[PDB]
């Protein structure tokens, strides 16, 4: 059978990221979401390049 | 023959205030949860501190 | 001293509705509504129509909701219950007595008011698989139920639940459609129990005068014979045989309930040897121990099923069966006593003044006969009538018995039960 | 019409005589042509001691089988053909023997009672028969799942004591147990302090008392003497008792708290918090809209079979709680909320349902008292325990008097923070701990 | 939407339940004020006293 | 004479808001309790027994 | 949208002197935004309601 | 009856046709929020309205997805806008209340 | 189960040997419900044992040689002894059973005990059958000589 669906970790970025049911129909108001975890982990990425030498 | 079950003795752990079958318990409760409590009371009390 | 009682008071309206009430001084109070409505009067098309509405009781009539039949009932520690027999259902209702009024509306709400809505009749479907599951699981009622199919073509022939096939395919329209047709005035009686007469009158006048589904107890029970035959294992064989007698209020009636107290009902006596009872110590001359064995006797409007139930292990199943044909042949050949059948007249004088005692008891007794009857008939001529039958008449009934085409039901490892033409 | 006050005072005084010997003799009389007789006793189990145990269940068993005067199925030949009903029943605390009779028949009724109740032919031949009867009726009892767990309960409940112990004694002694054994027991305990000779329904008192005296005059004799014992006090513990078996489709579960048993006021108050939460069964019509939370609850949810709410009631002690019937998957669920119900109602109680409460018991009292043999058993075991009849106007009276703060009150003193004992049965991995069980039995809110 | 909450049996329920939530305000307070040492309130009490002035 | 099942006999279904369903009639059981292993439930897929609205003080 | 600009208007004064103009303003604006979220939107959608039959 | 209450009705329309569900081919009671009460009568709804229900729904969704519009023919019309949930919106409300007087008792 | 009494026919069927028979006959081709999960290692054991015997037996081959059979049959299915005769003896006896439905559409069956495979009585009915209609010829036909 698909590991995808039944290994725990794969699992759960199955549920969120694969196969979660969503609207047919959502704009591009919809794509800030994603766009803020971008910024988040773009903020840490840059942020701890600054650290290393502030 | 469920009826050949009967509870073993517990009297070697039962507290002394509950150690007579011909006597209540419902006396004894009160001072038996009272120590208990106190005990984790006590216990809140010092780790709070 | 208690008091002088009361009586009775009993009235027919002239548009067929029978109203009875007492007031013994009760505390509570039962009111019944008692309408030819049974399991009889469904056909082919609509079984299990009466079953599903028996269960069907607290669902929303016209001013009340479900939420206040069930919350105004509890509220006061009432009580609203049906019971169907395959010839009539009966709404009883109970209550301490300055609840009644409550009580009463809730009642007439229910049997005349209903809306069967849709969305709350879809939900109560799954509860005749439950009901069901829970009835059958006494034997016994699988084989009343195989002997009733296998004795009649037509209409006490179906069964008091509803056939699988139809779990969850009864519809509201054909609950309006029972409801109309058979919950009308010359099919009703309303019968109290620690109410007054003018009050049941003005309830009645008031709020019973419904005219025309139907009239007639009538299809009319086509009596047939044959047998039904369910294999088990179960642990015991469970078997009934059965020949048609006499409709309720005949006298060839009270014959036949003589004639079971000859062979005997129930016992009497806790762990009881049962030494006055013709069949089982007859069955037991034969038979090394566990059996039972009584006498079987249903009566209705139109017709009727005598004979006996047995009880046994399997392998014992023809010999329990056929000692205990045999015992009645043995009646009907002419072996009766006098006081065979004195005790016989005690043991059923007593049993009907017993059924009586109580007011769940009475009540439903009062409802059964101005159903079957038009009248209250008191305990002293119920008595009288007993009395009035003859040694003969009861030869003559297990002569009946034993001439007259035969119904059978079995469940159980049958191979060893016998099968009509082999009694 | 009357008012419901004014037909409680209606209900004739239930009227007690003494012989000099010590049978209490007790008719409540009415214009039935029928009646209940006979013979209540203050004999038990609570009485038996472990080594003869299941004796009373013994007699029972052999009561009915001869007397002296008439030996073998005579008696059950004489019973029968005047269409008189035979019955008897023992409790860890009571044994009765009672026939429903035609109220003509009431001579002959006491002549056997009295014969039965004395001059018991304890045929060497016949105790041989029933021991295996009476192995069998273990067998088939060990089927029935709830009788079991109630049995378990007491078992551990009362730990240690005599009313640990079944009714029915353990296999062994049914094995073992001597002619001699019984009419031991017998002869302790069938004298006639001990015994109320109950009837109800159409007769006058006075005939009754001639029929005492009659058929019941030298037991008492004289004698009792020397070696009347009393029952001490038993020892709740609480505790609990699992049997694992996960071949049984549903689990039983029995929960309960100690009770005050006959004698207290506060019963009554008990009864009424009981019947708040009342009882479930799976053909319950009308589910959801149920006024009971949790009857509500377990019908949406289905959660349960059945459930039911108990106070058994014993001399100076009692087990006050809870049975129910459910899958394997909702022991927890069910546990929760039955808890639930118990501490809402010793810290929130309201009015409206107190009143549903004290209704509920009003209609439950009055319809369990309707027929000679429920009347005549309510004379019968409320003599034995309260020494008089407690007439309805008085129980109608201390029905009245509860308010939602002698709720609260009453289960706080009986429930609120309270070691149960505890009994599963079944499949019953799902089952709280007990420490878990200890800790619902409390809120951290309150 | 405010109006549901009116009526016999939640003023009964009110009632019941005033003993404890003012036992929680009691707890809460001297609560507070024992974890802060509050000074104002603690001044006054007749053993505690004698940790500042002295 | 006439109460068509306590004539003794056929079935009698009785349901209810408030106690539990009950079956009719007779039929024997009754003297089979009696002699014996004649178990049977008590209390599996199902429902309670005598029961209820029964009771006390 | 009034929202919107609304904060459009008060992203612009907070970037702006404390002195005439651009006070009193820069006061509506936050009453405005105040208005609009507490009073005004919910009164809307209430008379959108009654527009529908609602 | 009168003059007066054609302009409320004629506003009415205007705000009907200014929002614009129509253009979907939606029914009013298609755009209602699905809470509790809400959500019982779509329950109670029968097959026949439950079935044109979903695909209406599932109509509008498509063209939202598509950021489009139907043929102004083919929009819903004021007059015509069967409003089939009300009654059974009504009814669940009508009893949620009961249940919610019964409560303070 | 469940897949052949998808057939109408195969109730019926079942029914109508049922209700001809006390006997043997009577019995059904498929598991009464009440025996799913009960039947046993020790009842298949025995079944075997007792019925697959050499003189209850046959071994047809088709393009296999006689030889082959022969020596399989000698060497592998030489088994002694359950039991003798097709012998029960089935009695006739005859009645009736009756499922109530709605399915669309009655199905009946209707039938009298005739003869026994083999002797000549029983080819008389084979040719009585095709005098009064077994199935169709004719696709989408009215059956005119039926
Ligand atoms: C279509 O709309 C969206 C969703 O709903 C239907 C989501 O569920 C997610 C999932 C969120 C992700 C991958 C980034 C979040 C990162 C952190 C660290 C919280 C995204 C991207 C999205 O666009």
């Amino acid at each position: 059978t698909n590991i995808r669906k039944s290994h725990p970790l794969m699992k759960i970025v199955n549920n969120a990221f694969i196969d979660l049911p969503a609207p047919s129909n959502i704009s591009s108001w919809w794509n800030f979401g994603s766009l803020l975890g971008i910024c988040l982990i773009l903020q840490i990425l840059t942020g701890l390049f600054l650290a290393m030498h502030y | 023959s469920h009826t050949d079950i009967k509870v073993p003795d517990f009297s070697d752990y039962r507290r002394p205030e509950v150690l007579d079958s011909t006597k209540s318990s419902k006396e004894s409760s009160e001072a038996r949860k009272g120590f208990s409590y106190l005990v984790t009371a006590t216990t809140t009390v010092g780790v709070a501190y | 001293v208690p008091p002088h009682p009361q009586d009775l008071e009993f009235t027919r309206l002239p548009n067929g509705l029978v109203i009875a009430s007492l007031e013994n001084y009760a505390p509570a109070s039962r009111i019944g509504l008692f309408i030819k409505a049974g399991s009889r009067y469904e056909n082919s098309n609509n079984l299990g129509t009466s079953h599903l509405l028996r269960l069907a009781s607290s669902l929303t009539t016209k001013g009340a909701s479900s939420f206040k039949i069930t919350r105004g009932i509890e509220a006061v520690g009432g009580k609203l219950s049906v019971t169907s027999t395959r010839e009539n259902m009966a709404y009883t209702v109970e209550c301490l007595r300055d609840d009644v009024d409550i009580l009463m509306e809730f009642l007439l709400n229910v049997t005349t008011a209903p809306e069967f809505r849709r969305w709350e009749v879809a939900a109560l479907q799954p509860q005749l698989r439950i009901d069901k599951a829970v009835a059958l699981q006494n034997p016994q009622a699988h084989v009343i139920e195989n002997l009733h199919a296998a004795a009649y073509r037509n209409a006490l022939a179906n069964s008091l639940y509803c056939p699988d096939y139809r779990i969850g395919k009864v519809t509201p329209v054909e609950l309006h459609d029972y409801v109309q047709n058979h919950f009308t005035s010359a099919r009703m009686a309303l019968i109290g129990l620690g109410v007054s007469h003018p009050v049941l009158k003005q309830v009645a006048e008031q709020f019973l005068n419904i005219r025309g589904g139907l009239g007639l107890s009538g299809a009319k029970a086509k009596y047939h014979g044959g047998e039904i035959r369910e294999q088990n294992g179960d642990s015991l064989v469970h078997a009934a045989l059965v020949a048609e007698s006499a409709a309720i209020g005949s006298a060839e009636a009270n014959a036949f309930s003589v004639l079971q107290h000859v062979l005997g009902a129930g016992p009497h006596v806790k762990r009881g040897s049962n030494a006055t009872s013709s069949l089982y110590q007859a069955v037991a001359k034969g038979v090394h121990q566990p059996f039972d064995v009584s006498a079987f006797n249903a009566s209705y409007s139109d017709s009727g099923l005598f004979g006996f139930y047995t009880i046994s292990q399997a392998a014992s199943a023809g010999d329990v069966i056929k000692a205990a044909y045999n015992q009645v042949k043995t009646i009907a050949q002419g072996n009766l006593s006098n006081p065979d059948v004195q005790a016989a007249k005690n043991k059923l004088k007593a049993g009907y003044l017993m059924s009586v005692e109580s007011s769940e008891g009475f009540l439903d007794e009062v409802g059964s006969q101005a159903l079957a009857a038009g009248s209250y008939t008191p305990p002293s001529t119920v008595l009288q009538q007993i009395d009035a039958v003859a040694d003969a008449d009861v030869i003559n009934a297990a002569k009946k018995f034993v001439s007259g085409r035969k119904s059978m039901a079995a469940s159980g490892n049958l191979g060893h039960t016998p099968f009509i033409d082999e009694l | 019409t009357a008012t419901y006050a004014q037909a409680l005072q209606s209900v004739p005084e239930t009227q007690v005589s003494q012989l000099d010997n010590g049978l209490r003799v007790a008719s409540e009389q009415s214009s039935q042509p029928t009646c209940t007789v006979g013979v209540w006793i203050d004999a038990g189990s609570r009485y038996e001691s472990e080594k003869n145990n299941g004796a009373g269940y013994f007699v029972e068993h052999l009561a009915f089988k001869g007397t002296k005067n008439r030996p073998g199925n005579a008696l059950e030949k004489e019973v029968e053909s005047m269409g008189a009903h035979l019955n008897a029943y023992s409790t860890r605390e009571h044994t009765a023997y009672y026939i429903k009779a035609l109220s003509k028949d009431l001579p002959k009724a006491v002549e056997l009672l009295a014969d039965i109740v004395q001059n018991c032919s304890l045929e060497d031949s016949q105790i041989e028969k029933e021991r295996d009867v009476i192995l069998q009726e273990l067998q088939e009892n060990d089927t029935s799942m709830r009788d079991v767990v109630f049995n378990y309960l007491h078992a551990t409940a009362f730990q240690g004591t005599p009313l640990a112990q079944s009714v029915e004694g353990p296999s062994e002694n049914v094995r073992k147990l001597s002619r001699a054994d019984l009419t031991e027991y017998l002869s302790r305990h069938y004298k006639a302090p001990r015994m109320v000779l109950a009837a109800a329904g159409g007769l006058e008192h006075r005939q009754l008392l001639d029929l005492a005296q009659k058929h019941f005059s030298g037991l008492s004799g004289t004698y009792d003497e020397d070696a009347v014992p009393t029952l001490s006090p038993c020892r709740f513990t609480g505790s609990q008792i699992c049997h694992r078996e996960d071949g049984l489709p549903l689990a039983h579960v029995a929960i309960a708290v100690e009770g005050p048993g006959w004698a207290h006021p506060d019963n009554v108050a008990l009864q009424v918090a009981n019947a708040i939460i009342g009882h479930y069964d799976c053909t319950y019509g009308g589910g959801a809209h149920l006024s009971s939370p949790l009857a509500s609850i377990a019908a949406t949810n289905k959660l349960c079979q059945s459930f039911q709410t108990f106070n058994i009631c014993y001399a100076d002690t009692g087990l006050l709680g809870a049975h129910f019937v459910c899958d394997h998957m909702s022991i927890d669920d069910m546990m929760f909320v039955l808890q639930g119900q118990w501490m809402r109602l010793c810290t929130s109680a309201t009015e409206s349902e107190v009143l549903r409460g004290k209704n509920l018991l009003r209609n439950a009292l009055v319809s369990h008292l309707d027929g000679t043999t429920p009347v005549c058993e309510d004379i019968g075991r409320s003599l034995l325990t309260y020494g008089r009849r407690i007439p309805l106007a008085e129980w109608e009276s201390r029905i009245a008097e509860v308010d939602a703060r002698v709720v609260r009150e009453v289960c706080s003193k009986y429930f609120y923070d309270q070691c149960p004992a505890v009994a599963g049965f079944g499949p019953i991995e799902q089952l709280p701990d007990y420490n878990r069980i200890r800790s619902g039995m409390f809120w951290l809110r309150f | 939407m405010l109006t549901r909450f009116l009526g016999p049996r939640y003023r009964q329920l009110a009632r019941n339940w005033v003993p404890t939530a003012s036992l929680w305000g009691a707890v809460g307070a001297v609560g507070l004020v024992w974890a802060t040492d509050w000074r104002l309130i603690l001044d006054w009490v007749p053993y505690i006293n004698g940790k500042f002035k002295k | 004479m006439l109460s068509v099942a306590a004539r003794s006999g056929p079935f009698a279904p009785v349901l209810s808001a408030t106690s539990r369903g009950v079956a009719g009639a007779l039929r024997p059981l009754v003297q089979a309790a009696v002699p014996a292993t004649s178990e049977s439930p008590v209390l599996d897929l199902k429902r309670s027994v005598l029961c209820r609205e029964s009771l006390r003080g | 949208w009034a929202l919107v600009a609304d904060l459009l208007t008060l992203t612009w004064i907070g970037g702006q002197p404390v002195e005439h103009p651009y006070i009193t303003i820069g006061q509506l604006a936050s009453v405005l935004y105040f208005l609009l979220i507490l009073v005004l939107m919910p009164t809307a959608g209430t008379i959108e309601n009654k527009l529908l039959k609602w | 009856v009168s003059a007066s209450s054609r302009w409320l009705e004629g506003i009415r329309k205007w705000y009907y046709n200014a929002a614009g569900f129509n253009k979907l081919g939606l029914m009013r009671d298609d755009t209602i929020h699905e809470n509790d009460d809400v959500k019982e009568a779509i329950r109670r709804l029968p097959e026949n309205l439950y079935d044109d229900r979903v695909f209406r729904i599932k109509r509008a969704l498509d063209l939202s997805m598509r950021q489009q519009i139907l043929p102004k023919e083919q929009w819903t019309k004021y007059e015509e806008d069967k409003s089939y949930l009300e009654p059974y919106l009504k009814e669940v409300i009508r009893e949620r209340k009961e249940r919610e007087e019964w409560a303070k008792k």
